[PDB]
Protein backbone atom coordinates (compact mmCIF):
# COMPACT_ATOMS: atom_id res chain seq x y z
CA UNK A 1 0.00 0.00 0.00
CA UNK A 2 1.84 3.39 -1.54
CA UNK A 3 0.18 5.52 1.01
CA UNK A 4 1.48 3.71 4.51
CA UNK A 5 5.01 3.05 2.67
CA UNK A 6 4.55 7.00 2.05
CA UNK A 7 4.50 8.45 4.93
CA UNK A 8 7.02 5.85 6.48
CA UNK A 9 9.44 6.85 4.29
CA UNK A 10 8.68 10.24 5.22
CA UNK A 11 9.07 9.92 8.77
CA UNK A 12 12.31 8.37 8.46
CA UNK A 13 13.71 10.27 6.22
CA UNK A 14 12.72 13.40 7.94
CA UNK A 15 14.32 11.23 11.26
CA UNK A 16 17.62 10.62 9.29
CA UNK A 17 16.96 6.70 9.61
CA UNK A 18 19.50 6.07 7.39
CA UNK A 19 19.08 1.94 7.32
CA UNK A 20 14.97 2.41 7.54
CA UNK A 21 15.09 4.24 4.30
CA UNK A 22 17.30 1.65 2.41
CA UNK A 23 14.48 -0.79 3.91
CA UNK A 24 11.51 0.93 2.73
CA UNK A 25 13.00 2.05 -0.79
CA UNK A 26 13.68 -1.89 -1.44
CA UNK A 27 9.73 -2.96 -0.31
CA UNK A 28 8.79 -0.48 -2.82
CA UNK A 29 8.10 3.21 -1.30
CA UNK A 30 8.79 6.03 -3.61
CA UNK A 31 10.76 8.51 -2.67
CA UNK A 32 8.60 10.94 -4.47
CA UNK A 33 5.78 10.28 -2.51
CA UNK A 34 4.09 13.51 -0.88
CA UNK A 35 2.13 14.54 2.30
CA UNK A 36 -1.38 16.44 2.06
CA UNK A 37 0.48 19.62 1.40
CA UNK A 38 2.85 18.44 -1.22
CA UNK A 39 5.71 17.97 0.89
CA UNK A 40 8.29 14.81 -0.01
CA UNK A 41 10.54 13.26 1.92
CA UNK A 42 13.82 14.92 -0.12
CA UNK A 43 11.73 18.32 1.71
CA UNK A 44 12.52 16.82 4.94
CA UNK A 45 15.93 15.14 4.86
CA UNK A 46 17.13 18.68 3.23
CA UNK A 47 15.02 20.66 6.39
CA UNK A 48 16.46 18.54 8.96
CA UNK A 49 20.15 18.19 7.62
CA UNK A 50 19.92 13.93 7.23
CA UNK A 51 22.87 14.74 3.98
CA UNK A 52 23.26 10.92 3.80
CA UNK A 53 19.65 10.25 3.39
CA UNK A 54 20.30 13.35 0.79
CA UNK A 55 22.28 11.70 -1.19
CA UNK A 56 20.79 8.42 -1.91
CA UNK A 57 17.14 10.31 -2.44
CA UNK A 58 18.29 11.71 -4.99
CA UNK A 59 20.58 8.66 -6.86
CA UNK A 60 17.11 6.82 -6.24
CA UNK A 61 15.56 9.46 -8.83
CA UNK A 62 14.38 12.26 -6.44
CA UNK A 63 12.94 15.42 -7.67
CA UNK A 64 15.71 18.21 -6.86
CA UNK A 65 13.08 20.86 -7.72
CA UNK A 66 9.87 19.60 -6.32
CA UNK A 67 7.44 22.61 -4.65
CA UNK A 68 5.20 21.88 -2.28
CA UNK A 69 1.96 24.01 -2.11
CA UNK A 70 3.36 27.35 -0.82
CA UNK A 71 6.59 27.00 -3.35
CA UNK A 72 8.62 25.84 -1.10
CA UNK A 73 11.67 23.72 -2.52
CA UNK A 74 14.20 21.57 -0.61
CA UNK A 75 16.44 24.60 -1.27
CA UNK A 76 14.84 26.68 0.41
CA UNK A 77 14.52 24.16 3.51
CA UNK A 78 18.38 23.92 3.49
CA UNK A 79 19.08 27.40 3.11
CA UNK A 80 17.44 28.90 5.89
CA UNK A 81 18.14 26.18 8.08
CA UNK A 82 21.60 26.45 7.39
CA UNK A 83 23.00 23.11 5.72
CA UNK A 84 25.71 23.91 3.66
CA UNK A 85 26.70 20.39 2.37
CA UNK A 86 23.41 19.75 1.54
CA UNK A 87 23.55 22.99 -0.55
CA UNK A 88 25.88 22.22 -2.16
CA UNK A 89 24.96 18.44 -3.01
CA UNK A 90 20.89 20.06 -3.91
CA UNK A 91 22.87 22.87 -6.34
CA UNK A 92 25.18 20.04 -7.93
CA UNK A 93 22.24 18.05 -8.57
CA UNK A 94 20.55 20.91 -10.29
CA UNK A 95 18.57 22.35 -7.49
CA UNK A 96 16.94 25.96 -9.16
CA UNK A 97 19.10 28.91 -7.26
CA UNK A 98 16.75 31.02 -7.99
CA UNK A 99 13.07 29.45 -7.24
CA UNK A 100 10.57 31.53 -5.51
CA UNK A 101 8.07 31.27 -2.59
CA UNK A 102 5.28 32.14 -2.05
CA UNK A 103 6.18 35.00 -0.31
CA UNK A 104 8.84 35.61 -3.20
CA UNK A 105 11.46 34.64 -1.53
CA UNK A 106 14.68 33.24 -2.97
CA UNK A 107 17.20 30.75 -1.50
CA UNK A 108 19.69 33.95 -0.46
CA UNK A 109 16.54 35.67 0.79
CA UNK A 110 16.16 32.68 2.90
CA UNK A 111 19.97 32.24 3.74
CA UNK A 112 20.17 36.74 4.70
CA UNK A 113 17.04 36.21 7.14
CA UNK A 114 18.87 33.55 8.91
CA UNK A 115 22.32 35.16 8.55
CA UNK A 116 24.16 32.46 6.95
CA UNK A 117 27.34 33.99 5.14
CA UNK A 118 28.81 30.39 3.99
CA UNK A 119 25.72 29.53 2.32
CA UNK A 120 25.18 33.24 1.14
CA UNK A 121 28.48 32.57 -0.52
CA UNK A 122 27.66 29.44 -2.23
CA UNK A 123 24.47 30.79 -3.37
CA UNK A 124 26.67 33.62 -5.41
CA UNK A 125 29.06 31.40 -6.96
CA UNK A 126 26.31 29.63 -8.55
CA UNK A 127 24.08 32.35 -9.73
CA UNK A 128 21.67 33.48 -7.71
CA UNK A 129 20.07 37.03 -8.43
CA UNK A 130 21.01 39.59 -6.07
CA UNK A 131 18.39 41.73 -7.37
CA UNK A 132 15.68 39.39 -6.83
CA UNK A 133 12.44 41.13 -5.09
CA UNK A 134 10.37 39.45 -2.65
CA UNK A 135 6.32 40.17 -1.95
CA UNK A 136 7.07 43.71 -0.29
CA UNK A 137 10.28 44.57 -2.94
CA UNK A 138 13.07 43.44 -1.21
CA UNK A 139 16.37 42.06 -1.57
CA UNK A 140 18.49 39.64 0.05
CA UNK A 141 20.63 42.43 0.50
CA UNK A 142 17.67 44.70 1.94
CA UNK A 143 17.04 42.18 4.41
CA UNK A 144 20.54 41.78 6.04
CA UNK A 145 20.25 45.87 6.27
CA UNK A 146 16.83 45.64 8.42
CA UNK A 147 18.67 43.02 10.36
CA UNK A 148 21.82 44.86 11.05
CA UNK A 149 24.29 42.02 9.31
CA UNK A 150 26.06 44.39 7.34
CA UNK A 151 29.52 42.05 7.18
CA UNK A 152 26.99 39.80 5.28
CA UNK A 153 25.39 42.69 3.49
CA UNK A 154 28.65 43.85 1.92
CA UNK A 155 28.75 40.35 -0.07
CA UNK A 156 25.46 40.71 -0.85
CA UNK A 157 25.31 43.71 -3.06
CA UNK B 1 21.89 28.48 18.87
CA UNK B 2 19.13 28.83 21.52
CA UNK B 3 19.31 32.68 20.17
CA UNK B 4 15.78 33.72 19.91
CA UNK B 5 14.66 34.24 16.77
CA UNK B 6 12.19 36.70 17.91
CA UNK B 7 12.44 40.41 19.43
CA UNK B 8 10.20 39.75 22.80
CA UNK B 9 12.07 41.00 26.05
CA UNK B 10 12.00 38.87 29.10
CA UNK B 11 8.68 40.80 30.17
CA UNK B 12 6.72 39.87 27.19
CA UNK B 13 7.41 36.33 28.07
CA UNK B 14 6.89 36.25 31.27
CA UNK B 15 3.55 38.07 30.85
CA UNK B 16 3.01 35.18 27.54
CA UNK B 17 3.77 32.40 30.48
CA UNK B 18 1.95 33.70 33.13
CA UNK B 19 -1.40 35.23 31.79
CA UNK B 20 -1.93 32.25 29.79
CA UNK B 21 -2.90 28.81 30.88
CA UNK B 22 -4.87 26.52 27.78
CA UNK B 23 -2.06 25.58 25.99
CA UNK B 24 -2.22 23.30 22.36
CA UNK B 25 0.63 20.87 22.30
CA UNK B 26 1.18 20.30 18.30
CA UNK B 27 3.44 17.38 17.06
CA UNK B 28 2.43 15.50 21.36
CA UNK B 29 3.80 11.80 21.13
CA UNK B 30 4.26 9.35 23.76
CA UNK B 31 7.55 8.25 22.48
CA UNK B 32 10.93 9.16 25.41
CA UNK B 33 12.71 10.90 22.39
CA UNK B 34 10.54 13.37 21.20
CA UNK B 35 11.21 16.87 23.33
CA UNK B 36 7.37 17.14 22.71
CA UNK B 37 6.84 14.50 25.34
CA UNK B 38 9.05 15.57 28.31
CA UNK B 39 7.91 19.37 27.37
CA UNK B 40 4.36 18.45 27.75
CA UNK B 41 5.18 16.50 31.13
CA UNK B 42 6.67 19.60 32.42
CA UNK B 43 3.82 22.22 31.86
CA UNK B 44 0.79 19.57 33.09
CA UNK B 45 3.08 19.33 36.32
CA UNK B 46 2.99 23.13 36.17
CA UNK B 47 -0.68 24.38 36.35
CA UNK B 48 -1.18 24.54 32.51
CA UNK B 49 -3.83 22.57 30.57
CA UNK B 50 -2.76 21.06 27.91
CA UNK B 51 -4.86 19.62 24.81
CA UNK B 52 -2.14 17.50 22.73
CA UNK B 53 -2.77 17.45 18.74
CA UNK B 54 -1.49 14.70 16.71
CA UNK B 55 -3.40 13.05 13.94
CA UNK B 56 -1.16 9.64 14.87
CA UNK B 57 -2.60 9.24 18.18
CA UNK B 58 -6.30 9.26 20.35
CA UNK B 59 -4.42 10.13 23.27
CA UNK B 60 -1.09 11.31 24.53
CA UNK B 61 -0.09 11.62 28.28
CA UNK B 62 -3.39 10.69 29.60
CA UNK B 63 -5.20 13.76 27.83
CA UNK B 64 -7.49 13.13 24.80
CA UNK B 65 -5.19 14.00 21.74
CA UNK B 66 -7.09 15.85 18.69
CA UNK B 67 -6.14 15.88 14.59
CA UNK B 68 -6.18 19.70 14.45
CA UNK B 69 -5.88 22.82 16.28
CA UNK B 70 -9.58 23.49 15.15
CA UNK B 71 -10.67 19.88 16.39
CA UNK B 72 -10.06 21.13 20.45
CA UNK B 73 -13.33 22.20 22.07
CA UNK B 74 -11.70 23.78 24.83
CA UNK B 75 -10.31 27.69 24.55
CA UNK B 76 -6.75 27.83 22.95
CA UNK B 77 -4.94 30.67 24.34
CA UNK B 78 -1.04 29.13 22.79
CA UNK B 79 -0.15 27.12 20.02
CA UNK B 80 3.09 25.18 21.28
CA UNK B 81 4.87 23.85 17.99
CA UNK B 82 6.65 20.68 17.53
CA UNK B 83 6.84 20.07 14.03
CA UNK B 84 9.36 19.92 11.32
CA UNK B 85 10.27 24.28 9.72
CA UNK B 86 8.49 22.66 6.54
CA UNK B 87 5.58 22.22 8.80
CA UNK B 88 5.04 24.27 11.65
CA UNK B 89 4.57 27.74 9.86
CA UNK B 90 0.72 26.55 8.35
CA UNK B 91 -0.24 26.58 12.25
CA UNK B 92 0.17 30.76 12.45
CA UNK B 93 -3.55 30.77 10.15
CA UNK B 94 -4.46 28.06 12.28
CA UNK B 95 -4.13 29.25 15.59
CA UNK B 96 -5.55 33.02 14.30
CA UNK B 97 -8.87 31.00 13.34
CA UNK B 98 -8.63 29.57 16.67
CA UNK B 99 -8.73 32.61 18.19
CA UNK B 100 -5.21 31.92 20.17
CA UNK B 101 -3.07 34.63 21.81
CA UNK B 102 0.34 33.41 20.79
CA UNK B 103 2.23 31.04 18.20
CA UNK B 104 5.62 29.19 20.09
CA UNK B 105 7.92 27.84 17.77
CA UNK B 106 10.42 25.41 19.78
CA UNK B 107 13.91 24.69 18.60
CA UNK B 108 14.47 23.80 14.93
CA UNK B 109 10.78 24.65 13.75
CA UNK B 110 10.96 28.05 12.54
CA UNK B 111 10.12 29.51 8.65
CA UNK B 112 9.73 32.73 8.20
CA UNK B 113 6.44 32.41 6.17
CA UNK B 114 5.08 32.59 10.00
CA UNK B 115 6.12 35.94 9.44
CA UNK B 116 4.24 36.83 6.61
CA UNK B 117 0.89 35.19 7.93
CA UNK B 118 1.10 37.24 11.22
CA UNK B 119 -2.72 39.28 17.01
CA UNK B 120 -1.26 36.41 17.20
CA UNK B 121 2.31 37.05 19.42
CA UNK B 122 5.13 35.20 17.48
CA UNK B 123 7.73 33.12 19.89
CA UNK B 124 10.37 31.78 17.54
CA UNK B 125 13.26 29.55 18.48
CA UNK B 126 12.39 28.89 22.29
CA UNK B 127 11.52 26.27 24.84
CA UNK B 128 8.21 26.77 27.06
CA UNK B 129 10.18 24.94 29.21
CA UNK B 130 13.14 25.79 29.93
CA UNK B 131 11.89 29.94 29.82
CA UNK B 132 9.73 28.54 32.60
CA UNK B 133 12.89 27.12 34.23
CA UNK B 134 14.36 30.82 33.56
CA UNK B 135 11.86 33.29 34.72
CA UNK B 136 9.75 31.34 37.31
CA UNK B 137 11.61 28.54 38.39
CA UNK B 138 12.58 27.91 42.02
C1 LIG C 1 10.39 19.24 15.22
C2 LIG C 1 11.05 17.97 15.66
C3 LIG C 1 10.04 17.17 16.43
C4 LIG C 1 11.47 17.15 14.47
O1 LIG C 1 10.35 16.62 13.83
P1 LIG C 1 10.50 15.61 12.61
O2 LIG C 1 11.58 14.54 12.96
O3 LIG C 1 10.86 16.36 11.37
O4 LIG C 1 9.09 14.93 12.47
P2 LIG C 1 7.71 15.67 12.21
O5 LIG C 1 7.76 17.20 12.45
O6 LIG C 1 7.27 15.40 10.79
O7 LIG C 1 6.71 15.03 13.23
C5 LIG C 1 7.04 15.04 14.59
C6 LIG C 1 5.84 14.59 15.36
O8 LIG C 1 4.64 15.36 15.52
C7 LIG C 1 3.73 14.73 14.56
N1 LIG C 1 3.16 15.42 13.43
C8 LIG C 1 3.67 15.44 12.12
N2 LIG C 1 2.92 16.25 11.41
C9 LIG C 1 1.95 16.75 12.24
C10 LIG C 1 0.87 17.68 12.01
N3 LIG C 1 0.69 18.23 10.69
N4 LIG C 1 0.06 18.01 12.99
C11 LIG C 1 0.24 17.47 14.26
N5 LIG C 1 1.30 16.57 14.49
C12 LIG C 1 2.13 16.23 13.48
C13 LIG C 1 4.17 13.25 14.45
O9 LIG C 1 3.38 12.21 14.05
C14 LIG C 1 5.32 13.18 15.44
O10 LIG C 1 5.44 12.35 16.52
P3 LIG C 1 5.60 10.79 16.42
O11 LIG C 1 7.11 10.52 16.28
O12 LIG C 1 5.06 10.21 17.70
O13 LIG C 1 4.82 10.26 15.19
C15 LIG C 1 12.27 18.30 16.49
O14 LIG C 1 13.20 19.01 15.75
C16 LIG C 1 11.96 18.98 17.82
O15 LIG C 1 11.47 18.37 18.76
N6 LIG C 1 12.10 20.44 17.87
C17 LIG C 1 11.94 21.15 19.14
C18 LIG C 1 13.00 20.79 20.16
C19 LIG C 1 12.95 21.55 21.45
O16 LIG C 1 12.59 22.72 21.48
N7 LIG C 1 13.56 20.93 22.58
C20 LIG C 1 13.85 21.74 23.73
C21 LIG C 1 13.15 21.41 25.01
S1 LIG C 1 13.75 22.28 26.43
C1 LIG D 1 17.35 23.68 35.65
N1 LIG D 1 18.28 22.73 35.10
C2 LIG D 1 19.47 22.54 35.85
C3 LIG D 1 20.76 22.27 35.16
O1 LIG D 1 21.01 22.89 33.97
O2 LIG D 1 21.66 21.73 35.77
C4 LIG D 1 17.78 21.71 34.22
N2 LIG D 1 16.47 21.55 34.15
O3 LIG D 1 18.47 21.23 33.34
Amino acid sequence: FGQDLGKKLLEAAAAGQDDEVRILMANGADVNATDDNGLTPLHLAAANGQLEIVEVLLKNGADVNASDSAGITPLHLAAYDGHLEIVEVLLKHGADVNAYDRAGWTPLHLAALSGQLEIVEVLLKHGADVNAQDALGLTAFDISINQGQEDLAEILQ
Amino acid sequence: ATRPIDGLTDEDIREILTRYKKIALVGASPKPERDANIVMKYLLEHGYDVYPVNPNYEEVLGRKCYPSVLDIPDKVEVVDLFVNPAKAWRFVVYAIKKGAKVVWFQYNTYYPLAARQAGPIIVANRCMMREHERLLGE
